[PDB]
């Protein structure tokens, strides 16, 4: 619920398309989101410009990784709300001590969990199989489990491969069980 | 249009060392041995899982950096005891710490703070008053030792700033005593004009390589710039990986006649690669069986050994990053380069610039400078140069393309044991 | 054995002797911890509610194990990737819970009890072949006699085991155990002893196995409590482990409200009297009870 949705500008009409699920619509009128543009007057299919969708996905992933590695910290105290990029070596039991007030902890503005959830959401909005099993209903599942959507399924699998590749390189995020159990 | 009709082709914009003929020729990488500098620490040669940094780990890495550099400097200077930075000091005391800015802006003489390490100061900070220091040069993240007094317990007043101590140069073995001088052509991205994706400057440079037959060609990223106007606005009809693959094929296949060892260094601006520093080597291209021994996909930063000559190189614009933060009492680039060499790290700036993503465990493991390099390639948006900083030849070849107009590259000659004149000659030349 | 598997998980049941050495994700850590906490709480609730030998206990425990996807049944097929995954789950989750359940003696006891119960159930679901496999993989060496030695002591074995027929005996294989483990059998002279070993045919054995298991587990928990300071410094895992034991995994009140509007005046009067005096004569009891049933 706190993750940004996938914004893609139609090459033809230039209208923003917000993607938050694999499938859009209800009943037999349900189709993959990237099949038709959000503008009724626009006949362009975003599935045609899947290279552009791939490029925008990579750019968005880069944007989120940059946001995470910016390392912005905010003081948890409402009356301080000090915002700094510098992590001080002075730590309390709860974490870095804010050097503006010297009495509250600095919390990451974009923690690792936020980035992990964003990447998981981008995977979710392209997970054909998961959407079919969980999100989609019975009649809708039947209508979507036929031909006329195999090409869309393949393109969605390719697009999910990108987010899967990125997540495969994420440590979140890593627990070294060797250090715990000795 | 503008690039293709340029008139200053081949102009030598900067020169250093022994004068050479108007034409340079190399051995085509015949009697050449290129490897990664074999130091105690293992090099970065494969991807490492990232995007998971614990604040405790960052604290530990920064603290151990300060502690290790301070230990080396204490042994070198025969300093007796370090004192906690935060505690008051009525008499003169020696304090080890790292410099920083009291606010988020750019450092100035009235915003300097010294943060101590965990061992001697529990990580405490103290404001610094530079009124009694006659000469200084400070940048954030700089590990320093200072003699000073803290009468109020609230403001440290330095009276002496200990100078930096660079690492010793490399003592080459005799195995390469009989090898000839080696020619190295180094160029840095971007390789295409701002309004094109055809890589015309790269084609010109490849023609130059085949013409001069250098022994090594060091190509630094970006190879598919993220700031390219076409890339940002999503006008490309092919995937990023495809464009990068085409570029690498062009480079490798086009250099076949020259037989030149190619050293490819990634850049943080490579839109197709992992955005993390230290950057792992490229791994999406498999050279043909006839080019495997010629292509070296190295990491950013890299310390290379070429017949015993140690070349340090980084794609990161270190000079631009540190020039925006360095404060001095009164050549600025020489000062920054000496700072880099004395801190013994390829990226001593903390916090980093806004354009670089730093994984601090990888930074700790793969940014220490093993020795002081004989040649240090530091491409920058700033002007090209060839400087001699503490016996190290620092070369900024500029960037091959500067917007719509063509840029510059560099060519230098290296021989182990020459005369310390390991760099016979060097030249920044126009494309 | 798809990509990164091995012989690390031969059998379903294990004594949990060797700690895991892998690098797992925080999400996987949390999922495994919570899932095994659910499994152990289900074990405890079923043990309180039902007799552990009861068929209801077995059915409900199998349902819970299937729901949480833990290894509970063998498979005479091979080490399928999915199976491997399940076993890995079990192995990691157990140790995670050890880290959670070693701080206080109370907690330790609770953990041990639940673990033992689970182990017993799983043993109860093991076919004789599988059982022997297990007893071998852990160097328990409870026999298995050769056929030649069996023929050598055929008559002794026949007279040792009660109600064993000649051919049926030929169809059975015995095990060799030190007599110190078969006390309950040797004491009433219902198993042959030869040279310090009892020859036990293919219910009590689980007991001995469990004893061994319990010993080991107690030792392990002690060691874990001794290695606690190294883990407390990892904030990520502190909220979980320090508090796992306290982790969450028509109404009577509205009746009064109904009495405001819906209740007919008779029931309103009865309810008012009941709340005024907390007691009703027999007629009121009958009327109000029947109405509340309605
Ligand atoms: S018995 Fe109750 S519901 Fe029936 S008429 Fe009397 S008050 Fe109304
Ligand atoms: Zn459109
Ligand atoms: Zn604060």
């Amino acid at each position: 619920r706190d993750c940004e949705r996938f914004k893609f500008f139609c090459p033809k009409c230039g209208t923003e398309n917000i993607y938050d699920n694999v499938f859009d619509g209800s009943g037999l009128q349900i189709e993959p989101g990237l099949k038709r543009c959000s503008k009724p007057e626009c006949d362009a299919s975003p599935l045609d410009y899947v290279i552009q969708v791939h490029n925008k996905l990579l750019l968005d992933i880069r944007r989120y990784i940059k946001k995470y590695y910016s390392g912005w910290l905010v003081c948890e105290e409402k009356t301080c709300q000090n915002r700094t990029r510098r992590l001080p070596l002075s730590f309390s039991r709860n974490g870095p001590i804010c050097q503006a007030c010297s009495k509250a902890t600095l919390r990451s503005e974009y923690p690792e969990k936020a980035l992990y959830t964003q990447l998981c959401f981008y995977r979710f909005i392209f997970d054909w199989d998961y959407a079919l099993e969980k999100v989609v209903s019975e009649q809708e599942r039947g209508h979507l489990k036929k031909k006329l959507f195999q090409e869309s399924e393949n393109q969605y699998k390719k697009l999910k491969s990108t987010v899967d590749q990125v997540l495969s390189r994420s440590g979140y995020s890593e627990v070294n069980l060797s250090k715990l159990f000795q | 249009q503008k690039y293709g009709s340029r008139t200053n082709r081949g102009e030598v914009v900067t020169t250093y060392g022994e004068l050479q003929g108007t034409t340079w020729n190399g051995g085509s990488g015949s009697n050449t041995n290129v490897e990664l500098f074999t130091s105690l620490d293992e090099p970065l040669t494969k991807m490492y899982k990232f995007m998971f940094q614990k604040l405790m780990d960052i604290r530990e890495v920064v603290s151990i950096k300060i502690e290790e550099l301070g230990a080396s400097l204490k042994d070198h200077f025969q300093i007796d005891e370090f004192t906690s930075v935060s505690l008051p000091a009525q008499e003169t005391v020696t304090v080890l710490g790292q410099i920083g800015c009291d606010s988020n802006g750019k450092l100035n003489s009235k915003s300097v703070i010294l943060e101590g390490d965990r061992e001697h100061s529990a990580g405490m900070q103290v404001p610094v008053d530079l009124s009694e220091l006659k000469d200084y040069s400070l940048f954030p993240g700089q590990v320093v030792i200072m003699e000073g007094t803290n009468s109020t317990g609230r403001r440290f007043v330095p009276t002496k700033l200990y100078e930096g101590v660079p690492l010793p140069f490399h003592q080459p073995s005799k195995e390469f005593e009989e090898c000839p001088q080696q020619m190295v052509i180094t160029a840095c991205g971007p390789f295409t004009t701002s309004d094109t994706i055809t890589y015309d400057a790269l084609k010109d440079l490849i023609d130059i390589v085949n013409r001069d037959r250098p022994d090594i060609c060091i190509l630094l990223g970006p190879f598919l710039d993220a700031k390219h106007e076409q890339i940002e606005n999503l006008q490309l009809t092919v995937t990023f990986e495809d464009v990068f693959k085409r570029c690498l094929k062009m480079i490798i296949e086009g250099t076949r006649p020259s037989g030149c060892h190619l050293v490819i260094v990634p850049s943080l601006r490579d839109v197709h690669h992992d955005p993390v520093y230290p950057q792992p080597p490229f791994s999406c291209f498999e050279p043909a069986k006839e080019d495997k021994e010629r292509v070296h996909f190295v990491a950013d930063p890299c310390t290379l050994s070429v017949n015993g000559v140690v070349i340090g190189m980084t794609s990161t614009d270190l000079l631009f990053h540190m020039g925006a933060e360095e404060i001095s009492s009164s050549d600025r680039f020489s000062r920054i380069l000496r700072h880099i060499l004395t801190q013994r790290s390829y990226y001593p700036l903390y916090p980093p610039n806004e354009e670089i993503n730093i994984d601090y465990e990888a930074l700790y493991s793969y940014t220490p400078m093993p020795v002081t390099p004989d040649v240090f390639i530091v491409p920058s948006e700033l002007r090209y140069f060839i400087k001699d900083v503490t016996g190290c030849i620092c070369i900024n070849p500029g960037r091959l393309t500067k917007g719509l107009v063509g840029g510059t590259y560099a060519r230098f000659l290296v021989k182990s044991g020459a005369m310390r004149s390991t760099c016979i000659s060097a030249q920044v030349v126009r494309v | 054995t798809g990509d990164r598997k091995g012989d690390l998980y031969p059998s379903s049941l294990q004594f949990y002797q060797h700690p895991p050495t892998e690098n797992i994700s925080l999400i996987e850590f949390e999922t495994f911890a919570i899932e095994r906490l659910k499994l152990l709480k289900a074990v405890e609730n079923l043990g309180v509610s039902y007799v552990k030998n009861s068929e209801e206990y077995s059915k409900k425990l199998e349902l819970e194990l299937r729901k949480l996807k833990f290894p509970y049944r063998p498979l005479h097929e091979e080490i399928s990737d999915d199976v491997y995954d399940l076993r890995r789950k079990d192995h990691i989750s157990h140790f995670i819970l050890r880290l959670a359940y070693c701080q206080s003696e109370d907690l330790r006891r609770w953990f041990i009890q639940q673990e033992m119960d689970l182990f017993k159930f799983r043993f109860g679901l093991l076919t004789k072949e599988s059982v022997q496999e297990f007893l071998k993989l852990n160097d328990l060496q409870y026999v298995a006699i050769s056929e030649d030695e069996k023929n050598m002591h055929k008559e002794d074995l026949m007279n040792s085991s009660f109600g064993l027929s000649l051919t049926k005996m030929e169809d059975t294989e015995f095990y060799k155990v030190p007599f110190q483990a078969a006390l309950d059998l040797v004491r009433p002279r219902k198993v042959f002893l030869w040279r310090g070993f009892a020859f036990i045919p293919h219910k009590d054995i689980v007991s001995i196995v469990l004893n061994d298991f319990r010993a080991k587990l107690s030792k392990a928990l002690a060691l874990s409590a001794r290695s606690l300071p190294v883990v407390q410094s990892d904030e990520r895992l502190q909220p979980l482990l320090n508090h796992l034991s306290h982790s969450y995994i028509i109404s009577l009140e509205q009746i009064d409200g109904f009495a405001a509007k819906s209740f007919p005046l008779c029931m309103r009067q009865l309810h008012k009297s009941l709340r005024e005096n907390h007691h009703l004569r027999h007629g009121g009891r009958m009327q109000y009870g029947l109405f509340l049933k309605g």
